[PDB]
């Protein structure tokens, strides 16, 4: 737990301070992509040298084996990319190691506000030192809900926009900072009470939904199921406010 | 640190002395027997009152393996906890010392939870959890 | 130079947003107690406010002060008003999400001339005066130049001391959703209003803002390009605390999308 986290931290280092360094180009579409493309290669350098083994899978690159399979790296270089496009700087870097199809390591790095968010199965998820203890929040009364609209995903937009009225007529009020990692690290942290979206990807909430977990919290999908891994359909959080919300949420879904 | 063990050792009559650490009272198995040579330097308990220390020890004994045997049993798998289909009595045993001695807290438990359990995989188990999500949040009972 | 009240202000807001990032890391100082609707307010309010008023007060002895807590205290003078939020997202500093800002500013004759927010947690310091501009820590702001409601984001709040528009609101945020991109909450006026501002949301709307939680933002988007309204096209916003706010494209096409949805309570 401590070579691991040791090298992905450091991944993570240079990832953001590469992204921080590129930030003070001020231009007003593609640029972009081609600093994540440069922020994923020198992630893809340290993954090389330091454990060439591992299989490295990227929202970009698809995944690019090499002969320890058993050992997936998940790194999305960005989250929330149209936020770094529009210079609102609230952006991660999503590191994650998946070891015998299940997540072991998980780092989630903020470099704006250099928030450093660690997670190691079992031993639990630390910041900076520190170790989320979660939300207090035992339903949805004056709670805050992480709540994220599919903007990938407009098929379901009139289901969503019911649901979260229904949550809205019980809940208390909303977030959106879009970025679905970072997100998931303040769910997990307690910043947020709860947390639930839809349409996500592997490589977006693969360290955010260890970071919730292990904080005395569970992820799942709008049905309790567990395959909210590739059914993009997440909830989040303690589960006192998961169970309140899944049983206000279930009755007006479509899957 | 002894006090609770040696309540009724030396009891035909307790005003006579506090049991002896100089020669410990503390293995309880290799002190079964202790010769003569240093059991004459105890005073007011004659031979009858030796072989009724010794009926006492025997108790006291008792004492100590059912304390061993009640504070062991901090797993509980209660009926509740029992008469979920596909929990028997082991994997209750097993889920009711990971740490959720309930079912309500256990339908708060994920796979990566419940893995590493004693008798069930990773599919199964979370074929189980979700039906105590069934049970506990979709099901709308009480 | 530098606008003298203009500098009056920053430096207490400076100040007020040095005791917030204080109170900030002690999760354990803070003794908060609820006063609305799923929101407290906490004693950090009263200190912040009380070294307001009194950073004030040194320089301006006599003008008149406008507040959430101490409402309005009218000083001997009566036509320079300095407008206080020493927090906009209370809530947020509850759960220590570090998503906040003070705001301070200050009408002349019913006309807003000076205004600042501050963000302490990033130190982002939103500067804005009247004929002159607005100011990030240096940089000018001109607004998203965004022509259209085509890709833009749509920074938003929900009503939770209102929420019987709640309904008529989703309903517009769906039919809103039918052609923008993506919206943001941040659960603070002020600081919705500077990123619009700033460029970095391109338009905003809210339904039932109070009073003081935009009267320092509403000049920063005035002053960066963007025009501010009602729901209605109108310059009641003042009364109603129903804003829009943006560049004058979204904000014309977002005008013309709600004008079917509203309700006409709002109008
Ligand atoms: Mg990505
Ligand atoms: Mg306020």
């Amino acid at each position: 737990m401590h070579p691991m986290l040791n090298i992905a931290v450091r991944a993570a280092r240079k990832a953001g301070n590469l992204i921080a360094k590129n930030y003070e180009t001020p231009d007003a579409n593609d640029f972009v992509t081609n600093v994540d493309k440069a922020a994923e290669a020198v992630i893809i350098d340290t993954i090389r040298k330091s454990y060439p083994q591992h299989t490295i899978i990227t929202e970009e690159s698809g995944e690019l084996e090499g002969t320890d399979q058993d050992v997936q790296w998940v790194i999305d270089p960005l989250d929330g990319t149209t936020n770094f496009i529009k210079r609102l700087p609230h952006f991660a870097v999503s590191i994650a190691v998946r070891i015998k199809g299940r997540t072991e390591v998980a780092v989630v790095y903020d470099p704006m506000r250099n928030e450093l968010f660690t997670a190691t199965r079992g031993q639990g998820a630390q910041l900076n030192g520190y170790r989320l203890r979660g939300s207090t929040a035992r339903d949805l009364d004056g709670t805050i809900l992480a709540t994220g609209f599919p903007f990938k995903a407009k098929q379901y937009a009139t289901t969503y926009i019911n649901i979260v009225g229904k949550l809205f007529n019980e809940c208390a009020d909303f977030r959106r900072t879009g970025s679905a990692a970072l997100d998931l690290a303040y769910v997990a942290a307690g910043r947020v009470d709860g947390f639930f979206e839809i349409g996500l990807r592997p490589w977006d909430f693969a360290a955010g939904e260890l970071l919730v977990r292990e904080a005395g919290g569970i992820v799942s999908d709008f049905t309790g199921g567990h395959n909210y891994m590739l059914t993009g359909n997440i909830v989040a959080g303690n589960p006192r406010v998961v169970k309140a919300m899944l049983a206000n949420m279930r009755d007006e879904l479509s899957d | 640190a002894a006090i609770d063990a040696f309540t009724k050792y030396l009891d035909i009559d307790e005003d006579f002395a506090t049991v002896l650490v100089e020669e410990g009272f503390s293995t309880l198995e290799e002190l079964a027997y202790v010769p003569m040579k240093e059991l004459l330097e105890i005073e007011g308990l004659d031979e009858p009152t030796v072989e009724a220390l010794r009926e006492r020890a025997k108790n006291a004994l008792a004492t100590i393996a059912q304390a061993q045997e009640e504070s062991l049993g901090d797993n509980k798998p209660a009926d509740d906890l029992l008469n979920l289909e596909g929990v028997d009595r082991d994997l209750a045993f097993k889920l009711a010392a990971r740490g959720v001695c309930t079912l309500e807290d256990l339908a708060e438990q994920g796979i990566d939870d419940l893995a590493d359990i004693e008798g069930l995989t990773d599919e199964k188990a979370g074929a189980l959890i979700m039906a105590a999500r069934n049970i506990c949040w979709f099901g709308d009972e009480a």
